[PDB]
RNA sequence: AGGAGUGGAGCCUGCGGCUUAAUUUGACUCAACACGGGAAACCUCACCCGGCCCGGACACGGACAGGAUUGACAGAUUGAUAGCUCUUUCUCGAUUCCGUGGGUGGUGGUGCAUGGCCGUUCUUAGUUGGUGGAGCGAUUUGUCUGGUUAAUUCCGAUAACGAACGAGACUCUGGCAUGCUAACUAGUUACGCGACCGGUCGGCGUAACUUCUUAGAGGGACAAGUGGCGUUCAGCCACCCGAGAUUGAGCAAUAACAGGUCUGUGAUGCCCUUAGAUGUCCGGGGCUGCACGCGCGCUACACUGACUGGCUCAGCGUGUGCCUACCCUACGCCGGCAGGCGCGGGUAACCCGUUGAACCCCAUUCGUGAUGGGGAUCGGGGAUUGCAAUUAUUCCCCAUGAACGAGGAAUUCCCAGUAAGUGCGGGUCAUAAGCUUGCGUUGAUUAAGUCCCUGCCCUUUGUACACACCGCCCGU
C-alpha cells in the first residue's frame, strides 16, 4: 500500500492481543484511537479490514459511523500463520476472565 | 409579628410585616407616597383613606416586595396592606367594624383581598404569538 | 473532571441508544430483544433480554467475550472490567421488536407475507394479548406500493395510556425487489402484580365492587361476650 | 402457508380461482 | 362589531424569466415562496472548474523478484519545499501498476418502484362488531324526526338491545396550601458595627422559622348551592360564596393519498457509474448576478412622540469541553470602539444574579420640517474570537435626509393576562438574527352571534359515473 509489511504484521500482533475492536470511519484521521501514536494510519486500518473482507474470513457490523470488526476461526488461523508465531497468544481477556 | 398571608398580583408579590409601631407605612426603604412610576400613589392611598386614615393608631407596617413589573407589584402591595389590616383586625379587635370596612372596600372593588388568578399563557408555534398566526400566502 | 447533569444524562442516553442500535443490527438474527444497564461501584453490568438466549450467549460464552471485546473498545470500557448478561424474555407477546425481528427473518428467508403475518397474529392471541396490529407497506408483488393491515382484537389508539398499554416497533425488510416497512403494535392487557401488562388500570373505566349483604333483625338484640 | 389466508388475500388477483380451489380442498375432505 | 395590518415606503436564503463558463436547486392552489431548522474565506459546494491521490483490495494468468513512496533554500516554475513526456537519477522491496468481477462513491435521475418520516382532509367527530329485526341478496337497522353539546355529548323518540375505538376520560399543570414532611446553592423581625429626642441599610447586629422563592404528600371545583327558561329531561342563561363556575398544550380513530423528502440517513430498484471515483489527503470562484408583479416580515411617516437623563421592576433558560481553542464571565492599569495579564468565581439556586438591567415613569434644544420622525443611499481608522472579511460581509466614529404625508381593488391574523407594544433567551453559530423557537414586561371598545360570498359533502334527491365528473359519451 506503499506501506511496509512489518507494520502490517505489527497491526496483526496488536489485534491478536485481543479478538475484536472498532474502527473510526475516516481516512483523514492521522492516528488510531486504540493504537495512538504508533504510526498506524486509520485509512490503512480499513485497508487491512477490507483486504480480509476480500479474503472472506472477516466481516463487520458497522454502526454510527464506526466499523465493527469480526473474526472467524479460519481468520484467526490465517492471522496466526502470517504472524509466523505460535497460537499460544490467546486474547488476554481470558487471562483476565 | 408575621401574620402575613401573601397578597399577590401576576408574578410579583408583597409581604406586609405588621407590628405595633408609629403608623407609618414603609415599602422597602421608601414611603408609599414616593414610588418609582410616580403615578400610582393614589392607588396606594386608596385603601387607607377608603377605610379611614384614623384606623392606624400606632401600627408599623413594612411591606417587602419582589417580582417583575412595577404596576404588577401594585395591586399586590396594597393587597398586602389590606391583608395585614385584616389579620390585625381579626387577631384581637372586634368584627362588626371589620365587617363594615370589609363591605365598604368589597363594594369599592375586589382586588384588595382576593388575588387575580390570571397569568401569562404560553405561545404556540406556527405563529408570532400565542393566538395570532402568520399571514396566509395566496 | 465533573460534568453538568444535563450533559451527563444526555451522554447516558447517547450511550444507551448506541448500544440499542449496535445490538439490534448485530444480533437481530439471534433474536435480540432488549438492553438494560445497571451500575455497581466501579462496575457496569449490561443485561440483554433475548428471544434466543442460546444464540445470544454462544459456546462457552466466547461470543460474549467477543461482545465485551467490541463494546470495551468503543465507549471507553477498560479491559476486563465489564460483563454481559442475558435473560430469556418472559413472553414474546409483551414486546413488539421481538415479533418485528421474527417477521424480518421469516420474510428474509423467503415466505409469503400473509402467512408470516397470520402466524404472528395467532401466536400473539394465543399469548393472551388483547390486540395486535401488523401494518406492512411496500410492494407485496408487482410494482405498486399497497399497504396491508393485519388487525386482530381491540386496541387503544389515543390518549395517555398509549405510553404503556401499547408497545410499538418499526422495522425494515430488504428484499431483492426493494424495502418493506412494518409496524407492530401490541396492546398489553391489564396485569397488575405479574409484569405481563401495565400495573395501573385503564384510567377512563370504572368498576363497582359487589354489594355487601345486610342482616337486619326486626327485633333489636345484643351480643355479649 | 394457510390456504384460508391465501384466499383472503389473493381472491381478487390473477390467482383467485387457484386459491379458491385450494381453500375448498382444505375446507371439506378431512 | 371590531382589532398590529401585512397590501401602501428604499434595505431579506430563496422564489419567475433577468450582462464575460457556475448566481444555478426540491417544493405552482393556501397545505411551496424567513421552507428544507439556509446571514456561506474555507467543509454552507447540488454547480465550467485549476486536478494535488487512489483510501482499485483482491480468486485466476505478469517483462513473473527490481513498478514505488517519505526527494524541503536549487536551474527544477502549470503546488513551487509532491524529479511536473525534465539530458543526468535521491529515498523503509512485490506492497500502488496489467482483465469481464466488488466496493470504502452514490447529496447523480425518477417519492409516478419503495421504507420508518410528517403535511394532509383531522384535530374535525367520525368508525365498527355481537345478538335481535328487515331483505332472495348485495345490504340495512342499531348509527334517528327533534332538543342539547366542544364532541356519534347526552336526552328523547325508538326493532332494537348491549358494547367497543375515537371524543371524553388521562397527565403536566396556570391558579388557594395561611394545614403538613423542610434547606447551611432559600429567605423578613430579641442587644450596640458609619447617623436621630424610640425610627432605618442586598458591606448588613449577636441571634435563625418555614409566612416570604424551590419541590413533596394529601386536600380543593361538582353546574355542588339559588333564581328564569327547557319535550320540564338532557341541558342553556343570570346570582351569592369561592383562589378557581370554559387555564393552555402533547397524546388523537377506521381508512387513505400515486402531496414533499432517493439533495436526512452504513434503509434501498436494470441506464451513466466497469476505477475515466460531480466533494473525497491538499482545497486557491459557485444558490455572493439587474429593468419590474400585491411571497412571511423589517424600521417609519410623528407632538399618545424619537429625543440630554433622572429614577429604577423581569421570567424560561444557556453556561471551561470525545481529533471541542472557542463557555459565562466578579477588579488594577490602559484603551471612547473590540480587547492584553493577573489574583480566581462557576458544574453549577454556590460564579456572575438581586438577569441592580432591558418597555414606561417624560426636567434638553424639539412646533410641521428634509434639521432633531425617516443611518435609507459616502471615505478614512482602532482591530477580538477568523491562515484566507475581496460585496468597509459581522465589533464602532465622523459626515450621506433619497423616499414615506398612515397608502386603490382584491384582502392575513385576533376573544383575557388575548390582540397588541416591549425587550432577554434557545436554534444556526469566527463572538453572530431582519428568521424561527421559548420567556418575561406593559397591556383593549373589540362580539358571548350568524353561516355571507369561506371551506368542511351530514340528510334527502338524480345518475347512463364505479379508472368513480380530470367520469361517461354523441356526431361530422
Amino acid at each position: 500500500m506503499l506501506m511496509p509489511k512489518k507494520n502490517r504484521i505489527a497491526i496483526y500482533e496488536l489485534l491478536f492481543k485481543e479478538g475484536v475492536m472498532v474502527a473510526k470511519k475516516d481516512v483523514h484521521m492521522p492516528k488510531h484511537p486504540e493504537l495512538a501514536d504508533k504510526n498506524v494510519p486509520n485509512l490503512h486500518v480499513m485497508k487491512a479490514m477490507q483486504s480480509l473482507k476480500s479474503r472472506g474470513y472477516v466481516k463487520e457490523q458497522f454502526a454510527w459511523r464506526h466499523f465493527y470488526w469480526y473474526l472467524t476461526n479460519e481468520g484467526i488461523q490465517y492471522l496466526r500463520d502470517y504472524l509466523h508465531l505460535p497460537p499460544e497468544i490467546v486474547p488476554a481477556t481470558l487471562r483476565r476472565s | 409579628q408575621s401574620v402575613q398571608v401573601f397578597g399577590r398580583k401576576k408574578t410579583a408579590t408583597a409581604v406586609a410585616h405588621c407590628k405595633r409601631g408609629n403608623g407609618l407605612i414603609k415599602v422597602n426603604g421608601r414611603p408609599l407616597e414616593m414610588i418609582e412610576p410616580r403615578t400610582l400613589q393614589y392607588k396606594l392611598l386608596e385603601p387607607v383613606l377608603l377605610l379611614g386614615k384614623e384606623r392606624f393608631a400606632g401600627v408599623d407596617i413594612r411591606v417587602r416586595v419582589k417580582g417583575g413589573g412595577h404596576v404588577a407589584q401594585i395591586y399586590a402591595i396594597r393587597q398586602s396592606i389590606s391583608k395585614a389590616l385584616v389579620a390585625y383586625y381579626q387577631k384581637y379587635v372586634d368584627e362588626a367594624s371589620k365587617k363594615e370596612i370589609k363591605d365598604i372596600l368589597i363594594q369599592y372593588d375586589r382586588t384588595l383581598l382576593v388575588a387575580d388568578p390570571r397569568r401569562c399563557e404560553s405561545k404556540k408555534f406556527g405563529g408570532p404569538g400565542a393566538r395570532a398566526r402568520y399571514q396566509k400566502s395566496y | 473532571v465533573q460534568i453538568s447533569k444535563k450533559r451527563k444524562f444526555v451522554a447516558d442516553g447517547i450511550f444507551k441508544a448506541e448500544l440499542n442500535e449496535f445490538l439490534t443490527r448485530e444480533l437481530a438474527e439471534d433474536g435480540y430483544s432488549g438492553v438494560e444497564v445497571r451500575v455497581t461501584p466501579t462496575r457496569t453490568e449490561i443485561i440483554i433480554l433475548a428471544t434466543r438466549t442460546q444464540n445470544v450467549l454462544g459456546e462457552k460464552g466466547r461470543r460474549i467475550r467477543e461482545l465485551t471485546a467490541v463494546v470495551q473498545k468503543r465507549f471507553g470500557f477498560p479491559e476486563g472490567s465489564v460483563e454481559l448478561y442475558a435473560e430469556k424474555v418472559a413472553t414474546r407477546g409483551l414486546c413488539a421488536i421481538a415479533q418485528a425481528e421474527s417477521l424480518r427473518y421469516k420474510l428474509l428467508g423467503g415466505l409469503a407475507v400473509r402467512r408470516a403475518c397470520y402466524g404472528v397474529l395467532r401466536f400473539i392471541m394465543e399469548s393472551g394479548a388483547k390486540g395486535c396490529e401488523v401494518v406492512v407497506s411496500g410492494k407485496l408483488r408487482g410494482q405498486r406500493a399497497k399497504s396491508m393491515k393485519f388487525v386482530d382484537g381491540l386496541m387503544i389508539h389515543s390518549g395517555d395510556p398509549v405510553n404503556y398499554y401499547v408497545d410499538t416497533a418499526v422495522r425494515h425488510v430488504l428484499l431483492r425487489q426493494g424495502v418493506l416497512g412494518i409496524k407492530v403494535k401490541i396492546m398489553l392487557p391489564w396485569d397488575p402484580t405479574g409484569k405481563i401488562g401495565p400495573k395501573k388500570p385503564l384510567p377512563d373505566h370504572v368498576s363497582i365492587v359487589e354489594p355487601k349483604d345486610e342482616i337486619l333483625p326486626t327485633t333489636p338484640i345484643s351480643e355479649q361476650k | 402457508t394457510d390456504p384460508i389466508d391465501d384466499f383472503q388475500v389473493n381472491w381478487n388477483t390473477k390467482h383467485g380461482s387457484g386459491v379458491t380451489r385450494e381453500l375448498m380442498r382444505e375446507l371439506n375432505g378431512g
